[PDB]
């Protein structure tokens, strides 16, 4: 159960990343908008600032640093 | 690479430079290697934990390991040396010329 | 220079540890485990020079996948065009990049 | 007026707090050493009172001249007193560092301890009893109770 | 985050009571006051001068012997392996490595002190 | 005594007794009076951050149980 | 046989922090190759299930494999609650 | 941006490194080290490795204390040098605050090759996992692997160990 | 609400170490047939803030030869050291709470060595000067058979985890399987806080005040304080690792009770051994911890290794 909420957060995280980029990067001319860094086609996991990166500082703190101050 | 990165590799930089130019004290060379050997633990550690290669972080140990080798071998070559000049100089090991 | 003393008697001295697709402790998986898979498959047996060119391909990403160079490069640039649509106000960004989002499990 | 009373009681607990709490240098000469022990050991216990030694004039507050002071001494017997950080108290125990005494006209003694160091009390006796000297040593801590210094400051 | 505030709790009392000890009371010093103490006579040299080391031989044994301890802290952890068999016979390798090394330097005379 | 030296004990026991329980109870009082959670590993750290989530009051402590599934 | 008796004395009279060390590190030297349940410790090793069992696809020719947690095939822990 | 914790954290070793890369006194650089030695646990700690950091901070406390000694007894002189007591000790000392300032600026507000490769910076949290898994630390079971996997490296360890005793023994030995 | 938590931690701990003063005092003054302070407030209660006022309105001398940042900064490091090393203990539960507390014991107790290091070698006297050799000595003596002893105990907790000890002693006391490595761990300990027999660092009688010879007032009471919370803290340390009290999770004040009165009666132990025995050489103590301690602990570390492992004992959380 876990495993698949797990799935679907990362993967609401990474629809809602690729719609607000692509309301913001239709300014610049040449930008594919979702497109890919790696020349495969299969699934990759999110290195968390690509999940974190358009979001409040104190989100990104406690993803980051969380469990490891945690004492 | 983050700035961490850059920082460790100063830090190597900068015990490299220290050990090449001497002043007077051997001892001050000997802790410039010491502090090289701790700069590349920190960078190994680094990297091994950026990358979760888990049988990688046993490593850094063995280099901490043959740090302590290394630190008393120069150690003892220093007691040796101060026992004949009753200084540990650099001055002092000019007997032997190119 | 390289006496093979372990392929000629068959004892694994130090290869368990070259690589990060080698059966790590309790099957923890390497961050880059299929990249370098593939990348090693890819390579395997053709030779180092040939190697070089006919997987580049392989190599590229997983060297991306290692340092990530790209992918802050994109990300930084996706941030640096916001800002600057913010700064003329002109973006307005959804209340769930601002901490008024709806959590789910 | 408010600020009297409030130096008053300041000053009053100042000065309990360092009556309580005298320690003297380890620190003896002769013959009064002795009773000065014995002004330690378990009969009369010094310790109760607050009365610790300790080794070091640093960590001092009590100097007790316990035997005659010779010249070659009196060097050495004014750099520990100096060495002594303030506020500190000279005793002076029996007859040899009170006058002289039994060799006040003798060409190697100083005829008495006061010519080189200042003296708060003089306990007289060849040797003072350790009751004379847990007296001496009562006496100055009544002395300590009596000392105005932030009522004089406030008077400034 | 909360051990890095307690860190700086701590230092920060540390540092206020050395602030009251230095701040709080009357100062009287002059030169006599502040000489250096050998016992009431002026010292002879200067404390800086070298000072024999007559255990320097066991001091550099315990950088090598305090090595083996980092080999040794792990070991709680490995016995939770399934190769019980490997993992016990190399603690006790290394312990008896260990303690050959003591056996020969007590036997030269490596323990006893310079004189 | 000797029976003299206990009172010299007795509050020295009273000063250490202050530590232990302040901590409990500023355990207790901190997370909904229920022995603050231990994670010691990622994984009970993930528990706590999705108990978080659901409680819907970003609060890990407060628990919904049977009843918030209708 | 007689010698070595005379040298364990004189150790003993001497010595008795190293015979007892000596004696120590033999016993734990030799005593676990000896020991029955060295395997039981290494069987209890393996029982610990720190990771996920991800299941196999049914092809339809593996009897010893069971279809639900509570079938009776699979191993099985019933040694552990007896020791 | 984070904090910046970090990037400080490095910072504060680069100064350490400084500091006893000027080689003013023995007695000072061992301090400088151990004040390094301080802030890399505090780094490595900072990314999951408490057990290397923690390590290595007791093993280098104890190479100062016997580098401390060793100071004393054949490393003095009269007048022990501080950063400030010599003109090339505390250029050396400047020098290098300077170009680990320099390089901040540099690397910084700019996205530049300083040697190697460029860097732009946002802090170290971006690379970092994401992972949701597990009973164990991966660290402590990596280390753990070494009586295990590592048997060669144990008995190469071990020999050398032994080998370093017998071998300042020998050097020791004078005559 | 976690500065009040350190607040409750570190003020009654201070309060502590200053009434352990005026026991210690009476302690050894009753077996001394003597009674020790008994005048400045009823039973002698109010001694402590007496000492304490004193040393605080007494003036500081900073030394003609000495260095000063150094001279400052060694009290300053031993106090805050002395109370950091409180922050894992479970009293039943921790302050911090941290995966390997006795690692972090371990580093901070070698760390603190460097407050008598530096403070006797920046007074920049000879006495000073042979305190800080002897402390560097009696490091060299205590340190890897401490680790050895700590590793070998830890075995059958099965991690570092300070909180475990609770559980792993559920049933017996952890001194009834180790009684050999509890003796050798109480002489480290005492040879670890520079008390008699091996309080060579001071050497009162050898060296004056030896190593804070120099120090005065309030920088001289903070080293006291520093060393008598490092005596309490040890202490518990040691009830904690070997007398493991049984803790109810829905009344942890028992858990609290119980741990308390176990390290006052390991801290009065420690006055009575003050007051019994007489000062070692201190290459004699070296001698002792490297050919009688040493010897000994490595090779209960190999039966501790064997032991859970032939009889199926190993404990869980690898
Ligand atoms: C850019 C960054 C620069 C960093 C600066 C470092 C901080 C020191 C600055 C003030 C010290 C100088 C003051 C002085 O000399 O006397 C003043 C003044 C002058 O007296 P004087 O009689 O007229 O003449 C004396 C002579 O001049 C002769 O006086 P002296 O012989 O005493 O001079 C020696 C002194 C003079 O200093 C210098 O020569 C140049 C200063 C540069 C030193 C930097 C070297 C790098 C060392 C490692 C990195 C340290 C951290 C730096 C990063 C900072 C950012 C966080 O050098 C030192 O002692 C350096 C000690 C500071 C390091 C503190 C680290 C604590 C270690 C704890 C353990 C670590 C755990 C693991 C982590 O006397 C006083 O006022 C009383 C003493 C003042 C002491 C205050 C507290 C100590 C210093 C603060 C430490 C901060 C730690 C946090
Ligand atoms: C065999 O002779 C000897 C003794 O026996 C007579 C001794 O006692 C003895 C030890 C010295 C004693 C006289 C003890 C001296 C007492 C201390 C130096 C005073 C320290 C007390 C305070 C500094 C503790 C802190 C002060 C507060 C009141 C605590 C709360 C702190 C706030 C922040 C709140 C020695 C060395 C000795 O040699
Ligand atoms: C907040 C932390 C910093 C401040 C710490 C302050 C600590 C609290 C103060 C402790 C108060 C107790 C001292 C008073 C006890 C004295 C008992 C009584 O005997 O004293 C008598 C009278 O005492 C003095 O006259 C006055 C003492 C107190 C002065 C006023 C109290 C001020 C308290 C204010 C505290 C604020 C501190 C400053 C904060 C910045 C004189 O008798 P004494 O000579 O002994 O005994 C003779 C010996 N015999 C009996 C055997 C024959
Ligand atoms: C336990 C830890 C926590 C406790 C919490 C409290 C911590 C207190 C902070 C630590 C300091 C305590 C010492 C208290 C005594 C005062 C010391 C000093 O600050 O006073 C004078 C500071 O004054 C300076 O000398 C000059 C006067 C003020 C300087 C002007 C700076 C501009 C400030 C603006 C003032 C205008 C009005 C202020 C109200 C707005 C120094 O005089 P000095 O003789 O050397 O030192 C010896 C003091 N004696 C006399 C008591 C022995
Ligand atoms: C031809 C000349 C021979 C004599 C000269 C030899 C020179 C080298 C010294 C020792 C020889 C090295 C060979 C041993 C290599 C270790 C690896 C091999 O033996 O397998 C191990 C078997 O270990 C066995 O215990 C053998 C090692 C026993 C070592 C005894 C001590 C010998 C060292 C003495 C010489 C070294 C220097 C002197 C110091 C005393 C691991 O087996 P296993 O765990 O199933 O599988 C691991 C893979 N997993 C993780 C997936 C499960
Ligand atoms: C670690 C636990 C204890 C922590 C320390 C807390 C101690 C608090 C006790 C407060 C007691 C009051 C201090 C009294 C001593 C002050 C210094 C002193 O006595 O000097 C006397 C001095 C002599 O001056 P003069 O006569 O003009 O010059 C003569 C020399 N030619 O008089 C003064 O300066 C008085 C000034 C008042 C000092 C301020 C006291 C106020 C209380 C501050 C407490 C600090 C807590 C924070
Ligand atoms: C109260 C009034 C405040 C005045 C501030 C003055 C601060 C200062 O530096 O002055 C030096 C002052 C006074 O000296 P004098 O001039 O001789 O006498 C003054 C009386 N007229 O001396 C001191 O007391 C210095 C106090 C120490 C500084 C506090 C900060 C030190 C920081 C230490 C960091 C390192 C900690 C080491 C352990 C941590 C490691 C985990
Ligand atoms: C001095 C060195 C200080 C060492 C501090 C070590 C603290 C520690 O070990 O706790 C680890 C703790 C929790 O880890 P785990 O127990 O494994 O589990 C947590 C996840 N559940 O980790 C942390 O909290 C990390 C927090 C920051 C790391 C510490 C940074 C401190 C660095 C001190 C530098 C000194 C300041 C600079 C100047 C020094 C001298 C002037
Ligand atoms: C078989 C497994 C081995 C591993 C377990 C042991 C773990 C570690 C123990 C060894 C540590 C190092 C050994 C140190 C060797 C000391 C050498 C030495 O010099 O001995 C003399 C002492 O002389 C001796 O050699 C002692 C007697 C001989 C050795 C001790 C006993 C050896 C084995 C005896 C028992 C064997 C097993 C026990 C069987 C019990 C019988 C029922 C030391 O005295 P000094 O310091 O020189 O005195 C100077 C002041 N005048
Ligand atoms: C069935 C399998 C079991 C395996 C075997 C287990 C049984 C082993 C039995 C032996 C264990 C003995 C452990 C004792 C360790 C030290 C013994 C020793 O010999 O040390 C003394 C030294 O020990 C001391 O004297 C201590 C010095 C400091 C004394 C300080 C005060 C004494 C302590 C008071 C009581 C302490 C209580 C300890 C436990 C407290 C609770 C934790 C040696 O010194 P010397 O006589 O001079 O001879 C050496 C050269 N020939
Ligand atoms: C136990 O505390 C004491 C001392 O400290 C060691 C002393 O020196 C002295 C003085 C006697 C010696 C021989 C100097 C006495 C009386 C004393 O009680
Ligand atoms: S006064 Fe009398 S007892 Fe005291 S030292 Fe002089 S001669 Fe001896």
């Amino acid at each position: 159960l876990f495993q698949a909420e797990k799935d679907r957060r990362v993967l609401q995280m990474l629809r809602e990343n690729l719609e607000e980029e692509a309301i913001i990067m239709k300014d610049v001319p040449d930008w594919k908008v979702g497109e890919s860094v790696f020349h495969t086609t299969r699934w990759v996991t999110p290195m968390m600032g690509e999940l974190y990166g358009l979001r409040t500082n104190e989100e990104i703190l406690s993803a980051t640093y969380g469990f490891i101050w945690y004492t | 690479m983050p700035l961490v990165y850059m920082n460790i590799i100063m830090a190597f930089a900068i015990a490299l430079a220290g050990l090449l130019m001497y002043r007077s004290h051997l001892m001050s060379s000997l802790l410039c290697l010491e502090g090289m050997m701790l700069s590349l633990f920190i960078m190994s550690t680094l990297i091994i934990l950026n990358t979760h290669f888990t049988l990688a972080n046993m490593m850094p140990i063995i280099l901490l390991v043959f740090a302590a080798c290394e630190a008393a071998l120069g150690l003892s070559l220093l007691v040796m040396v101060s026992n004949t000049y009753g200084t540990d100089y650099v001055q002092n090991l000019n007997l032997l010329q190119c | 220079p390289f006496f093979d003393v372990q392929k000629r008697l068959g004892l694994d001295l130090d290869r368990w540890m070259t690589i990060q697709s080698a059966e790590q402790p309790h099957k923890i998986p390497g961050r880059c485990h299929a990249f370098e898979k593939e990348w090693i498959e890819c390579a395997h047996g053709i030779g180092g020079i040939r190697a070089e060119k006919e997987c580049k391909i392989e190599f590229d990403d997983f060297v991306e996948c290692l340092l990530r160079q790209k992918t802050m490069k994109r990300l930084s640039a996706i941030k640096r065009q916001r800002d600057k649509l913010i700064k003329e106000g002109k973006y307005t960004p959804p209340p769930h990049h601002l901490g008024k989002e709806d959590p789910r499990p | 007026s408010r600020g009297e009373y409030v130096v008053a009681k300041l000053d009053d607990l100042v000065n309990w707090a360092r009556r309580s709490s005298l320690w003297p240098m380890t620190f003896g000469l002769a013959c009064c050493a002795v009773e000065m022990m014995h002004m330690a050991a378990p009969r009369y216990d010094m310790d109760r009172f607050g009365v610790v030694f300790r080794a070091s004039p640093r960590q001092s507050d009590v100097m007790i001249v316990a035997g005659t002071l010779t010249n070659k001494m009196a060097p050495a017997l004014r750099k520990v007193y100096d060495q002594m950080p303030e506020p500190r108290y000279v005793v002076s125990m029996g007859s040899c560092a009170n006058g002289g005494g039994y060799y006040h006209y003798s060409y190697s003694v100083v005829r008495g301890c006061d010519r080189i160091v200042p003296v708060d009390i003089y306990v007289p006796g060849c040797p003072p009893t350790a009751e004379a000297l847990l007296y001496g040593i009562l006496q100055l801590q009544r002395k300590i109770k009596r000392e105005k210094r932030l009522r004089i400051w406030y008077r400034r | 985050m909360n051990i890095m505030l307690t860190l700086l709790t701590n230092v920060t009392l540390a540092s206020l009571l050395v602030l009251i000890a230095f701040w709080l009371p009357q100062l009287n010093a002059y030169s006599e006051k502040t000489s250096p103490y050998e016992c009431g006579f002026d010292p002879m040299g200067s404390a800086r001068l070298p000072f024999s080391m007559k255990f320097f031989l066991v001091a550099i044994t315990f950088l090598l012997f305090d090595l083996e301890i980092a080999l040794l802290l792990p070991l709680p952890w490995a016995s939770q392996t399934n190769n019980l068999k490997t993992m016990l016979t190399m603690a006790l390798f290394l312990l008896i490595l260990l303690a050959a090394s003591l056996a020969y330097e007590w036997t030269q005379k490596g323990l006893e002190w310079a004189e | 005594m000797w029976f003299e030296i206990l009172p010299g004990i007795a509050v020295m026991a009273a000063c250490l007794f202050i530590p232990g329980m302040a901590t409990a109870h500023i355990h207790k009082f901190t997370n909904g009076g229920k022995e603050k959670r231990v994670a010691h590993f990622s994984y009970q750290w993930n528990l706590m951050e999705r108990d978080r989530r659901i409680s819907g009051v970003n609060r890990y402590h407060v628990t919904k149980g049977l009843e918030n599934i209708d | 046989a007689g010698r070595i008796a005379s040298f364990l004395k004189n150790a003993w009279a001497k010595e008795p922090v190293l015979v007892a060390s000596f004696a120590i590190g033999g016993l734990a030297i030799i005593l676990p190759s000896l020991s029955p349940y060295t395997n039981y410790a290494i069987r209890i090793n393996r029982a610990t299930p720190y990771n996920y069992p991800v299941p196999l696809r049914d092809d339809g020719n593996m009897p010893d494999v069971p279809s639900h947690p509570q079938d009776p095939q699979g191993p099985s822990l019933e040694w552990l609650k007896n020791l | 941006m984070t904090m910046y914790i970090a990037f400080i954290l490095s910072t504060i070793f680069v100064i350490g490194f400084v500091g006893f890369s000027s080689k003013p006194s023995p007695i000072y650089g061992g301090l400088g080290l151990i004040v390094s030695g301080g802030v890399g646990c505090g780094i490595v700690l900072n990314f999951g490795g408490s057990f290397l950091g923690l390590m290595v901070f007791l093993i280098y406390l104890g190479g100062m204390l016997v580098v401390f000694g060793y100071t004393t007894a054949m490393a003095t002189e009269m007048y022990p040098e501080v950063w400030v007591s010599n003109k090339t000790v505390f250029g050396a000392f400047v020098s290098g605050l300077m170009m680990e300032f320099c390089m901040v600026y540099y690397a910084l507000k700019e996205e530049e090759v300083e040697i190697i490769f460029k860097f732009n910076g946002l802090g170290d949290w971006v690379i970092y996992d994401t992972g949701d898994s597990g009973f164990f630390s991966e660290e402590a079971m990596g280390i753990a692997a070494l009586y295990s996997y590592g048997t060669w490296l144990v008995i190469v360890t071990g020999w050398s160990l032994l080998i370093g005793v017998v071998v300042i023994m020998e050097i020791t030995r004078g005559n | 609400m976690f500065m009040i938590n350190i607040l409750s931690l570190i003020i009654p701990i201070l309060l502590a170490v200053a009434f352990l003063t005026l026991v210690e005092r009476k302690v050894l003054g009753y077996m001394q047939l003597r009674k020790g302070p008994n005048v400045v407030g009823p039973y002698g209660l109010l001694q402590p803030i007496a000492d304490a006022l004193k040393l605080f309105t007494k003036e500081p001398l900073r030394p003609a030869t000495s260095s000063i940042s150094m001279f400052i900064i060694a009290p300053i490091l031993a106090l805050s050291l002395a109370l950091t090393m409180w922050v894992p203990l479970p009293m039943p539960y921790p302050l911090i709470n941290m995966n390997l507390g006795v690692l972090f014991m371990l580093a901070m107790s070698s760390l603190a060595v460097y407050s008598i290091l530096w403070s006797g070698w920046a007074s920049n006297s000879k006495y000073a000067l042979i305190g800080a050799l002897r402390a560097v000595a009696q490091t060299i003596s205590y340190e890897v058979t401490l680790a050895i002893i700590l590793l070998s105990v830890l075995l059958m907790n099965g991690s570092y985890t300070l909180s475990t000890l609770i559980t792993t002693q559920e049933h017996i006391w952890m001194i009834f399987t180790s009684w050999p490595l509890a003796m050798m761990w109480f002489i480290s300990t005492l040879a670890e806080t520079n008390r008699a027999p091996f309080d060579l660092t001071e050497g009162e009688s050898e060296l004056v005040s030896g190593f804070n010879v120099e120090y005065a007032a309030g920088p001289f009471a903070m080293f006291f304080m520093a060393e008598y919370a490092n005596i309490i803290m040890m202490n518990a340390f040691t009830a904690i690792l070997f007398l493991g009290a049984s803790h109810d999770p829905h009344t942890p004040e028992l858990y609290t009770i119980n741990f308390v009165l176990k390290t006052l009666a390991l801290t009065i132990t420690f006055l009575w051994i003050r007051a019994s025995y007489p000062r070692f050489r201190y290459d004699q103590l070296m001698h002792l911890l490297w050919k009688s301690f040493l010897p000994l602990t490595l090779a209960l570390c190999m039966w501790h290794i064997s032991l859970p492992i032939m009889t199926a004992s190993i404990p869980p959380q690898s």
